[PDB]
DNA sequence: ATCAATATCCACGTGCCAGTTATACCAAAAGTGTATTTGGAAACTCCTAACTGAAAAGGCATGTTCACGTGAATTCACGTGAACATGCCTTTTCAGTTAGGAGTTTCCAAATACACTTTTGGTATAACTGGCACGTGGATATTGAT
DNA sequence: ATCAATATCCACGTGCCAGTTATACCAAAAGTGTATTTGGAAACTCCTAACTGAAAAGGCATGTTCACGTGAATTCACGTGAACATGCCTTTTCAGTTAGGAGTTTCCAAATACACTTTTGGTATAACTGGCACGTGGATATTGAT
């Protein structure tokens, strides 16, 4: 009498992923392994971004992640920036970057 | 004062946006060119957002309507639903 | 009499596992919810097309896996495939 | 007696100020006034969720800031420091938003 | 053993070509282009209609979903004429029963 | 005397086949009867628009048979078809003749 | 059995690159352009071939099909007409 | 006495010639090797439908021609008529292929 | 270089509100266990087309020479943006009306589901020919020297 | 301007093959008809949250002065285009070979379909506090004049 997330070792809702797959018109049938795999992938990527965003918050001497820290975490990592290249993070701002030829002296 | 709403997007506000974009020197003709760009961008997104509203038989453009519209235009936006 | 799902509960759980003494603002949580739904639809959408391409009716974990290799860049794909095979193994034997 | 910073010094200070921050840079009321006007040509008697307008403003300002980056590169590519309309036009053409 | 039937739109594209240019033919490579075009536009429209039904928690794609998808995907004049052709085809299909 | 749904709708495009592909494509649980009709009309329409413009280009090139080059000239020279197919490559289609003015002599 | 394949990016000849620039309306070509183009083409080909072979593997096939290339081109936003559905 | 067209005349003639035609401008067999070299260094023991190789060559030449158009606009924007690597790089950076 | 004006840190104090914590319903999932159905992996064998190899030719690639126009460097004039202090009106921040979003409910038109019948699209063979590709010579247009 | 060299346009005739055409075979869709189920348009009512209004807050418009970035002009070294000789390797057409794609059939592990049990995540109300925004002084850095 345990949930599939606990049986899979996941902080993410395996049962909810399964419902969203069937109700999403993705295929006629969904295997028992797909919602586990997909929940694990989503949990991994959330951990990846939250880890890097936690560092960005610590470096701003802040204890609570805000959208700025998520923006800094993504645009500074080569692969998350590739994965989210066409995505806009609200209240995220831009990375500090001044073209060299615009500096004086 | 009778002035247009696209002139409501003011010269110092356009100057601020260029600064965040890292621009040091701004020609005077940029401000009229920018408003033309902004208007085109909003028309394309609001047209699609309103189309979603009409289909849902509503009179209130929702933030999801805007989000679904931006996604269609390849301007995926995070933090306003879904 | 209205309910709305989200991932905030599971996102916060993952946050404590990686940074126990770190919070997260509401705006930051809304962005994390958008992120999960985005990556969900991309992976599931790709898996759907894979099944259709090969005249299959079932999105199995092999479809999710190939979709992951197609959608994630290099090293993220390696570790996501790994964490994915790990969860299905532990789920099968238990 | 009055102090004057040299041209370009304040502008570089503005760049650093606004690249550090995240607040919206267009004033809300002119923008919301512009959104309702544009939508009126598509459908009449329209209402907007407050977050719908905020969504539009975040997307629009992000679009314009990103375009100014590409525009700035086009000016610098021409061995200039001033962005000009032909810079914006060139960036939008290569982006495939035009021609 | 018989090789399975590969469907295409070529029969239908050729009819339309004859209504429009009765003295004009088409090469196989050009016909191949047209089959790609029709399948591309089909999946675009059907795909956008699929998201419309889901966004409004509807389990059925109707003529109304298809019309809104046409308005979203096609530019101005192309959509105006495509809407009229579709609205006209459906009313004709309904009354003809 | 049965009649196909195409004829019943006034269409040259196969309504029945379109209906099958809507169900087989996993787009929704159910398909209304009007959806394949409407969608087949739209597809037939767009096919007519391209074939008209391409047929003209084939005539301008003194050919009687449409080839990919003609479909390319037809699409790239029509602003709305160009926008619809701006992210598309037409094999054997080539490009529109276009030379930047600053590149011409004198 | 087959001879080792190496350095085939140089089979994209200097005249071939010139011809492509011509179709693109280019009048004068710097000497450095040619190796820059090979690098660009190689990156482009790799990304497409990578996705194509991934589609091939998933179908437990040893033959890369035109459909594999078309699907690969589609998901990179370079839709191709004239080689299958 | 020996005839010489001036620098630019033949180049413009070739532009008109190749913009007029549709055939592939890269040799078939050298391109097929390149595909096989790349694919095999990603996975061994692969075969190719001949149509798959033509599909790849049509894609690459279409991609390169389009990139050369954008490259040419960047050079002209810098008041040159000669495409240089920095033109290609700027084109791809604004396209987001490198950014 | 010596200054002074202004911007920028830094370390610290402040109150407030959005976040964390906890609790109680509770319906809506999610799970469990059963009966039941089926996709597609597995055998096998058919057969397409990918690969190999020969061999000849001529269409291009290569590398060289040579001239010259292009890009780059430098100078200079002038006009246009940047900086700034000013005068103040527009945006921002608050209140109490309702528009309409969203829930709930009924029930009919409209969808799915079965079996059975009809025909239409695709394959294939044989057949066929006219459209186009190719080669020629011949009158016309264009380019570069003068 | 005249002129000549060269490319280009166009009509011409050629053989050939891809496109067109027409035969039959036929399985696989499509159409028709029946009984069955259900999604969701329609009433209505509820209750947010979008709108309006008014009063306060601070950003923007304006005009002046001038630093200096831009575009125009002019030089020039040399990299790039044009032309040509040389010959190599692509291209072309045929052949034989078998890998592996694809078609068919069997049948079982894993899917869905219920009904039923169990609990989880969402809501809500009340409470709570510390994380963060914001204001402070005062020490230093920066900047621009001299
Ligand atoms: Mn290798
Ligand atoms: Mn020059
Ligand atoms: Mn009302
Ligand atoms: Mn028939
Ligand atoms: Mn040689
Ligand atoms: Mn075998
Ligand atoms: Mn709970």
């Amino acid at each position: 009498a345990k949930t599939r997330s606990s049986r899979a070792g996941l902080q993410f809702p395996v049962g909810r992923v399964h419902r969203l797959l069937r109700k999403g018109n993705y295929s006629e049938r969904v295997g028992a392994g797909a919602p586990v795999y997909l929940a694990a992938v989503l949990e991994y990527l959330t951990a990846e971004i939250l880890e890097l965003a936690g560092n960005a918050a610590r470096d701003n001497k802040k204890t609570r992640i805000i959208p700025r820290h998520l923006q800094l975490a993504i645009r500074n990592d080569e692969e998350l920036n590739k994965l989210l290249g066409r995505v806009t993070i609200a209240q995220g701002g831009v990375l500090p970057n001044i073209q060299a030829v615009l500096l004086p002296k | 004062v009778l002035r247009d709403n696209i002139q409501g997007i003011t010269k110092p506000a356009i100057r601020r946006l260029a600064r965040r974009g890292g621009v040091k020197r701004i020609s005077g003709l940029i401000y009229e060119e920018t408003r033309g760009v902004l208007k085109v961008f909003l028309e394309n997104v609001i047209r699609d957002a309103v189309t979603y509203t009409e289909h849902a038989k509503r009179k209130t453009v929702t933030a999801m309507d805007v989000v679904y519209a931006l996604k269609r235009q390849g301007r995926t936006l995070y933090g306003f639903g879904g | 009499r209205s309910r709305k799902e989200s991932y905030s509960i599971y996102v916060y759980k993952v946050l404590k596992q990686v940074h126990p003494d770190t919070g997260i603002s509401s705006k930051a949580m809304g962005i994390m919810n958008s992120f999960v739904n985005d990556i969900f639809e991309r992976i599931a959408g790709e898996a759907s097309r894979l099944a259709h391409y090969n005249k299959r009716s079932t999105i199995t974990s092999r479809e999710i896996q190939t979709a992951v290799r197609l959608l994630l860049p290099g090293e993220l794909a390696k570790h996501a495939v790994s964490e994915g095979t790990k969860a299905v193994t532990k789920y099968t034997s238990a | 007696k009055p102090h004057r910073y040299r041209p370009g010094t304040v502008a570089l200070r503005e760049i650093r100020r606004y690249q550090k921050s995240t607040e919206l840079l267009i004033r809300k009321l002119p923008f919301q006034r512009l959104v309702r006007e544009i939508a009126q040509d598509f459908k009449t008697d329209l209402r907007f969720q407050s977050s719908a307008v905020m969504a539009l403003q975040e997307a629009c300002e992000a679009y314009l800031v990103g375009l100014f980056e590409d525009t700035n590169l086009c000016a610098i590519h021409a061995k200039r420091v001033t962005i000009m309309p032909k810079d914006i036009q060139l960036a939008r053409r290569i982006r495939g938003e035009r021609a």
